RNA sequence: AGCGUACACGGUGGAUGCCCUGGCAGUCAGAGGCGAUGAAGGACGUGCUAAUCUGCGAUAAGCGUCGGUAAGGUGAUAUGAACCGUUAUAACCGGCGAUUUCCGAAUGGGGAAACCCAGUGUGUUUCGACACACUAUCAUUAACUGAAUCCAUAGGUUAAUGAGGCGAACCGGGGGAACUGAAACAUCUAAGUACCCCGAGGAAAAGAAAUCAACCGAGAUUCCCCCAGUAGCGGCGAGCGAACGGGGAGCAGCCCAGAGCCUGAAUCAGUGUGUGUGUUAGUGGAAGCGUCUGGAAAGGCGCGCGAUACAGGGUGACAGCCCCGUACACAAAAAUGCACAUGCUGUGAGCUCGAUGAGUAGGGCGGGACACGUGGUAUCCUGUCUGAAUAUGGGGGAUCCUCCAAGGCUAAAUACUCCUGACUGACCGAUAGUGAACCAGUACCGUGAGGGAAAGGCGAAAAGAACCCCGGCGAGGGGAGUGAAAAAGAACCUGAAACCGUGUACGUACAAGCAGUGGGAGCACGCUUAGGCGUGUGACUGCGGUCAGCGACUUAUAUUCUGUAGCAAGGUUAACCGAAUAGGGGAGCCGAAGGGAAACCGAGUCUUAACUGGGCGUUAAGUUGCAGGGUAUAGACCCGAAACCCGGUGAUCACCGGGAGAUAGCUGGUUCUCCCCGAAAGCUAUUUAGGUAGCGCCUCGUGAAUUCAUCUCCGGGGAGAAUGUUAUCACGGGAGACACACGGCGGGUGCUAACGUCCGUCGUGAAGAGGGAAACAACCCAGACCGCCAGCUAAGGUCCCAAAGUCAUGGUUAAGGGGGCUAAACCAUGCACCGAAGCUGCGGCAGCGACGCUUAUGCGUUGUUGGGUAGGGGAGCGUUCUGUAAGCCUGCGAAGGUGUGCUGUGAGGCAUGCUGGAGGUAUCAGAAGUGCGAAUGCUGACAU
């Protein structure tokens, strides 16, 4: 649960920077954005 | 523009290595070694054409001395002979004449013992 | 025929290509000057402070000329009203 | 019967028949030329040569045809300093049948 | 000069500076290649190492001599064009006009038409005097010739004042008519 | 439309089959056609005692383009190239050389 | 045409028989391997051994002139000593000297047949006399 | 007459593989067979398969005389790695 | 007048600048050549200055 | 099939698509599975017939 | 027993050749947003399904209506089962709709994304559950409630609207670095660059003078070419950079300031009708046969036809006439953009007077921040008061010149492409092009941001090997069969090298240091009818990590020179228009006149008061394109640091992206042939020790007095003969060297030794091969154009090793590289001989001068020259692509692979055997991603 926690969906689109991380893995085209 | 010189460059190293063939393993198989004898090879084919001459010079010398000491006569002294004879006959014919026929080789030094003195 | 067309001796030269082998080698602005060849014929082109910058000879604001001769002098062009160089009275004269 | 002649600096002893090699000489192939020069004549009792360039002996010779050598290469450069040049060369050449020698 | 008409036996006075001065081949080639250097679409373009994707230094793998990596000397999009003197192509078509009138690739007629725009009367037509892959330069351009000519492929057909240099070389005969000939004589002056 | 259909009788142009005529069967999706007795292969069928397996070699009918197939018409007896034209309500293909309606 | 080349397969050879009374040893051996090397007969090649065989009688009788008989060392004895009990081996070593180094040399120098004793087994093989 | 038969992509190294086909050629196969019998080298099985394989197509493919065929033409190859296989042929004929 | 005969013997290869000169002036560009000379002071000079490498007959 | 049951009303269609789906769709998956129904054309056949009486009986009654 | 060599036959290998459903770079038009009526992007489902792509969403490869089309169809892999339809309800295409699970701004609460858990209202009910809507925040409007505070307000509730998020560039605004370079701090540049945040836009911003200029005058904003890289700024240094004016694309100026006169007057935006023109499906659409090869014809051969259609694609090899197509002619139920006349709602044609923007400028008073500190110091605002008239007055630069602010708006030309359709390309063709032609931002690596690959081809058609046999009911293989081909078998076009194997012929087993070269027997195969001939090996003898691919002087702007072409005292266009490579455009730039400090004069010109000073020019032609040799600036021929900053991810024990192709210094590498000439490591001043500015040597082109060198005489430079291809000097382009070593001679210093020092003579090597002294760059002879199984010589030698005198005429000598020599040593003489790549003899090639045929070559010759490092000059070979070229070769066999022969001084070229099975390309010109043997180079394979 501590890599949820941290590096999870939720939690990454808390913050600006995690959205901004988040734009920029759909703009690569990623298969999994976060995990 | 693009070229690929991988046609060029397999037939110039083909028409390297179709003259190294049989040096022993790599020098006939690797060309950054195959080069480096086909050039020594060169070389020394140079250096041999010349030497050739020296080569068969002394034998046919050798062969004309051993001929005239069988008639009693040293090499130098029938060479003397046979210029003051005013003879022409070249070192290579007098070797031929002298490992041929014997009678010839004879006349030969007859002729130059009756002009030495 | 353009297989016949062909460039003259010299024109065009290869270039050549270093690294290859090694067998290959490797009052004063408006002062100006009035030449016998301008205004030689300029249909009305009579020595005057005007009628010079129409004719398109010398600038177009210049307002003080000369009557300077670099040869070619060919039109007995007669010059009054204007600075003369005293060098000038031998060849428009003649 | 064997005759000494030279023809091109070197002289070639040549026996009856058999053909020799000589260098290039300005000949039509058809022509048959006469060679003034010979040194020796070989026979029972063979006759020496009593005077340079004996007179008395003539060599008849037919040209049959004229060509170049094999193939030599030549590298005139020397000293390896990482350098090729392999030049070719091929000397000229005329073959020649001998008929007929006088004593 | 006297150009024979071929149909009138009537001469057309074209003056000796326009079809008959002398061949200059270095001009007409000069200006050949910059007409065909003209049609030149620079349009191309390589990935220099600053270009392909990829980042860090671990040297670097965007240098030349890796493998994927950028050229070393990429291209960009450039203009080929080259500058042509109006005096330069003028003397050139003029030296082409002159070649052409020596080696009698150049014929004139009184009026080249055709009464409807079928190709096959253009091509009876032709056949009658005998030509195959001609270029046909006229005045006022006809429709019914123009449609014509289209399709036949050795056949060309353009107007006075669309000549090139090109154009009256890669053909083997020309076919100015009189009209044209005139207009060609003013444009070349 | 499409200037072949079920049952017109077609003349092979070309392809080993020159002249040999047929009769259509089928008509591919992909521009194939499938005639009576043109082109014959030889297919080696794996055996299957289910399925009805018809058994050994099955000597059966391929395909073939159909712009090898020209439709053959009784009246001149030569193949010839086939057009459309509009009837008082309807469409229908109708024969070159004299436009001999089908 | 090309020089003749002796063949080995049809080199001809005669024996020779050199008695060494009363001659010097260096002169004696250089002439012994001047008519091993073949150099003599007009047929020399200097790849093939067309020498001939040559025996040597009475090598016990071998006369050095000067204090030789003390500074000559072979390898530490001395001269008297050797030529007492082996009168072979001092020919056979000049000899030796008197020869190119390698196996054709050493297939020449084989020829050479040293004794003291005149008598010898080889008589059957009609040894001509030589003069020295 | 000639009669080929090999196996490619052999689950073995090539040198192992030559080490016991160097025992059995220019042998007749009536040797060849029972020397491969009592061989305990693992390639051995591997040769004893091919070669009676060999045997096999000679018999169904010709008349018959078993008996004088011989071991004429049999050599490892390398094979493709992955441990390199090895492509091992056998030609039996009877001359 | 009379003309001698000049012959060269020996080489130039090491040889000061001054004797390559005299030796380019007598006409001696090749070793064994020989060439003719008249007869003046200078050509006695000439000779003189260079007498160990050329033979006067 | 598609247009002759437009005029029907709305509870009857309400009727014919509860017995439709309720039976059919239940008999033809449990069949399915079962092994039996070696056809399966009955299968899209319902669901497509269903899916048509669904796109009416919303706009028939204005849903 | 192994090893080496050559040939034949095989395996891994996937280079090369041919191909494109993939990319790269651009042109022309559209469009420039999507979403709480639920976006971008995802999870899960859905077919008769074991799996993937695509479609779709519990109505789930689909549903309803209306049109086109229809005899086939239910999407594909990759088929099968089961089914529908065939003349108008199969399927396919388009317009209009319905349905549209969950996560995601997520919005009923919670939470770990696709999950869990509730309330209210309504429908239904098997009275248990189920089915639909609402239930986050802020802001605004109407109403009801509603404390401080009676009313009223803040707040709550109801009804309605907007935002919340995503997206490539462009626009405005606010923040905002560092490395580095200028002779060196500061300063500037770096750079308002990198990077961060907010906003609407289809474009944005700006737009109409209280502007400039000078007494002549331009007249809105934005953009292009000149002016001009000029004036100017700048430790006058790197570097920064104008304006006026001239030529162009667009050219539109208006409204209110508050009243009056006839009214609602034209125009404007919205709201409907009718036509035309498009967009979203579509219909018609010309004209070939025989024959010969060939698997197959579209190829050759003969004769016909269409062409407003010979643009293109597929079809058993290259198709105008086989098919789809193209030119052309037509087509719309429905939705939609544009152009018109039309009923209607709102600003309302035109004239007059006002007004000309007021608590405003100005006056200040004190600050701060604009890089700008009072420094040369300009600028925004107030915490704060005062405050002027309305053209007769005010602002800016006493006269004079221009405008009427403190109110507002304004399309046009102008910047970019996330996306849509067409087209084009001297752009690439699987180590290229994108990182990705293939199930790629995948596999995989890291907890994380992030990093990030390899991988194309059977065949025309799967006709994808029935059947038989070995094997384990395998893997694999041998037959049979299909196929033109299985030398196409699914690891499938072509199939090279390294590497690993079998057979044949030859040679060879103690440590040499080379396994090469000249001679050369022997052995095996073919000649030849013998001549010692070719191939394979090489006893003996003189002399002496690998492969294939990729990878490096390019491009842009200025300046100088050379060759070439047009015009010529003229040359020449830029932007732009344009029938678009034509023509117009002379705005603009260079030159024709220089001298002179300026001034001034002028084919003449100055200094001093003028020169007994020397002028500087004309008589030499400049300009515009093309190609090339240099220079400077940009990354600048290519590869190779530590450090600093910015934005982020982890503190489970710093890392990722960008500035950045950073910046230094110093190594390493730089790819085809031939010919001619051919250096230097030395000197002067500066010396911020970085070097710099010159001198000096080399080459090429031009000019020059016949210049210079050697020898003689005369005088302490002058004269005289011949020889030297002007070897002499000047000008201009381009170089290299700028740390030289050794040694004889004359030195200073000194062991009166020097390889410590720098000089003049120099010779050797660098940059010169060969012979001799055993070898040995420094000792002697001697300067290699090529071939010859020719001769004569120099230094040195003649007993053997080892070619040549045990030579002769007289003495001395017992000392002893190898044996040894009593002369086979030392001192002299003579005749000889050996002795090099020196010289000569024959043949052959190339450069440079003169004389006579030809005046480009080709000849009688004449002669001469031909070692070469750095460097300069000249002449050529090769590969991709473009025009020539719809021409030519080519299925009777292309490109490629592999042998042979011929040919060229060589780069290379031609023919042909086998394989290959469809492209290649002559001659002449044009453009280069153009030539590989190393850069601890990169990729793959092979080794160890």
């Amino acid at each position: 649960l501590k890599r949820n926690r941290s590096h999870g969906f939720r939690a990454r689109m808390a913050t600006k920077n995690g959205r901004q991380v988040l734009a920029r893995r759909r703009a690569k085209g990623r298969a999994r954005l976060t995990v | 523009a693009r070229v690929k010189r991988g046609v060029i460059a397999r037939a110039r190293h083909k028409k390297i290595l179709k003259q190294a063939k049989g040096y022993y393993g790599a020098r006939s198989r690797v060309y950054r070694v195959a080069f480096q004898a086909v050039i020594k090879a060169g070389q020394y084919a140079y250096r041999d054409r010349r030497q050739r001459k020296r080569q068969f010079r002394q034998l046919w010398i050798a062969r004309i001395n051993a001929a005239a000491r069988q008639n009693g006569i040293s090499y130098s002294k029938f060479i003397n002979g046979l210029k003051k004879a005013s003879v022409e006959i070249d070192r290579k014919i007098l070797a031929d004449i002298a490992v041929f026929d014997k009678v010839a080789f004879t006349a030969l030094v007859e002729k130059a013992k009756a002009a030495l003195a | 025929r353009l297989n016949t067309l062909s460039p003259a001796e010299g024109s065009k030269k290869a270039g050549k290509r270093l690294g290859r082998g090694i067998g290959s080698g490797l009052k004063a602005a408006i002062t100006a000057e009035i030449r016998l060849s301008d205004l030689a014929k300029v249909e009305g082109g009579v020595v005057d402070l005007n009628t010079l910058k129409a004719a398109n000879i010398i600038g177009i604001q210049i307002e003080f000329a000369k009557v300077i001769l670099a040869g070619e002098v060919t039109t007995p062009v007669t010059v009054r009203g204007l600075r003369v160089t005293k060098g000038a009275r031998a060849a428009i004269e003649a | 019967m064997y005759a000494v002649f030279q023809s091109g600096g070197k002289q070639h002893r040549v026996s009856e028949g058999q053909t020799v090699r000589l260098e290039k000489l300005d000949i039509a192939t058809g022509e048959t030329v006469e060679f003034a020069e010979v040194l020796m004549i070989a026979n029972g009792e063979e006759v020496k040569i009593g005077v340079p360039f004996v007179d008395g002996g003539v060599i008849k010779a037919e040209v049959v045809a004229h060509g170049r050598g094999e193939k030599v290469k030549i590298v005139k450069f020397r000293r390896r300093k990482h350098y090729r040049k392999q030049q070719g060369h091929r000397q000229w050449f005329t073959d020649v049948k001998i008929t007929g020698i006088s004593a | 000069m006297e150009l024979v008409l071929k149909d009138a036996q009537s001469a057309l006075t074209v003056s000796e500076t326009t079809f008959g001065r002398d061949f200059n081949e270095a001009l007409v080639h000069q200006v050949v290649v910059a007409y065909a250097a003209g049609a030149r679409q620079g349009t191309r373009a390589q990935k220099t190492r600053a270009e392909v994707t990829g980042s860090g230094k671990k040297g670097s793998i965007k240098s030349p001599i890796w493998r994927s990596g950028g050229v070393t000397f990429a291209a960009r999009p450039q203009d080929h064009s080259q500058k042509v003197n109006k005096k330069m192509y003028r003397g050139a078509l003029k030296s082409i006009l002159s070649e052409l009138v020596r080696q009698d690739r150049l014929i004139v007629v009184e009026k080249f038409s055709v009464e409807a725009p079928k190709t096959k009367l253009l091509a009876q037509k032709l056949k009658d005097m005998a030509l195959e892959d001609v270029l046909i330069i006229t005045g006022e351009l006809d429709e019914n010739l123009f449609l014509a000519a289209r399709n036949l492929h050795k056949v060309d057909v353009r107007d006075a004042t669309g000549i090139d240099p090109v154009s009256l070389i890669a053909f083997d005969k020309v076919v100015m008519t009189a009209d044209a000939v005139k207009q060609v004589e003013e444009m070349l002056a | 439309a499409a200037k072949i259909r079920r049952d017109d009788e077609v003349i092979v142009l070309t392809g080993k089959d020159k002249g040999k005529r047929g009769k259509v069967k089928n008509v591919l999706s992909s521009g194939k056609v499938i005639v009576e007795g043109i082109n014959l292969v030889k297919k080696h069928q794996k055996p299957v005692p289910a399925l009805n397996q018809p058994g050994g070699i099955v000597e059966k009918e391929a395909a073939i383009q159909v712009s090898n197939v020209a439709i053959f018409n009784a009246a001149t007896g030569k193949a010839d190239r086939v057009g459309f034209r509009f009837e008082d309500g309807k469409k229908v293909r109708f024969f070159k050389s004299n436009s001999e309606t089908i | 045409m090309k020089t003749f080349t002796a063949k080995p397969e049809t080199v001809k050879r005669d024996w020779y028989v050199v008695d060494a009374t009363g001659k010097t040893l260096g002169r004696l051996a250089t002439e012994l391997a001047r008519r091993l090397r073949g150099k003599h007969k007009a047929e020399y090649t200097p790849h093939v051994d067309t020498g001939d065989y040559i025996i040597v009688l009475n090598a016990d009788k071998v006369a050095v002139t000067g204090n030789k008989r003390t500074d000559k060392v072979y390898y530490q004895a001395t001269f008297e000593e050797m030529i007492a009990r082996r009168p072979e081996r001092v020919i056979e070593i000049a000899v030796k000297g008197m020869l190119p180094k390698g196996p054709l040399g050493r297939a020449m120098f084989r020829k050479l047949k040293v004794y003291a004793g005149n008598e010898h087994n080889h008589a059957a093989q009609q040894p001509q006399v030589l003069d020295i | 007459m000639e009669t080929i038969a090999k196996h490619r992509h052999a689950r073995s190294s090539a040198q192992k593989v030559r080490l016991v086909a160097d025992l059995i050629r220019g042998k007749k196969v009536s040797q060849a067979l029972d020397i491969l019998t009592y061989t305990n080298k693992k390639a051995a099985v591997l040769v004893k398969k091919v070669l009676e394989s060999a045997i096999a197509n000679a018999e169904h493919n010709d008349g018959a005389d078993i008996d004088d065929l011989k071991v004429t033409k049999i050599f490892v190859d390398e094979g493709p790695s992955m441990k390199r296989t090895s492509h091992i042929t056998v030609v039996v004929s009877d001359r | 007048a009379k003309t001698i005969k000049i012959t060269q013997t020996r080489s130039a290869i090491g040889r000061l600048p001054k004797h390559k000169a005299t030796l380019l002036g007598l006409g001696l560009r090749r070793i064994g050549h020989t060439v003719e000379r008249e007869d003046t002071p200078a050509i006695r000079g000439m000779i003189n200055a260079v007498s160990f490498m050329v033979k006067v007959e | 099939m598609k247009a002759k049951e437009l005029r029907e009303k709305s509870v009857e269609e309400l009727n014919t698509e509860l017995l439709n789906l309720l039976r059919e769709q239940f008999n033809l998956r449990m069949q399915a599975a079962s092994g039996q129904l070696q056809q399966s054309h009955l299968l899209k056949q319902v669901r497509r017939d269903v899916a048509r009486v669904k796109t009416l009986l919303n706009e028939k009654a204005g849903a």
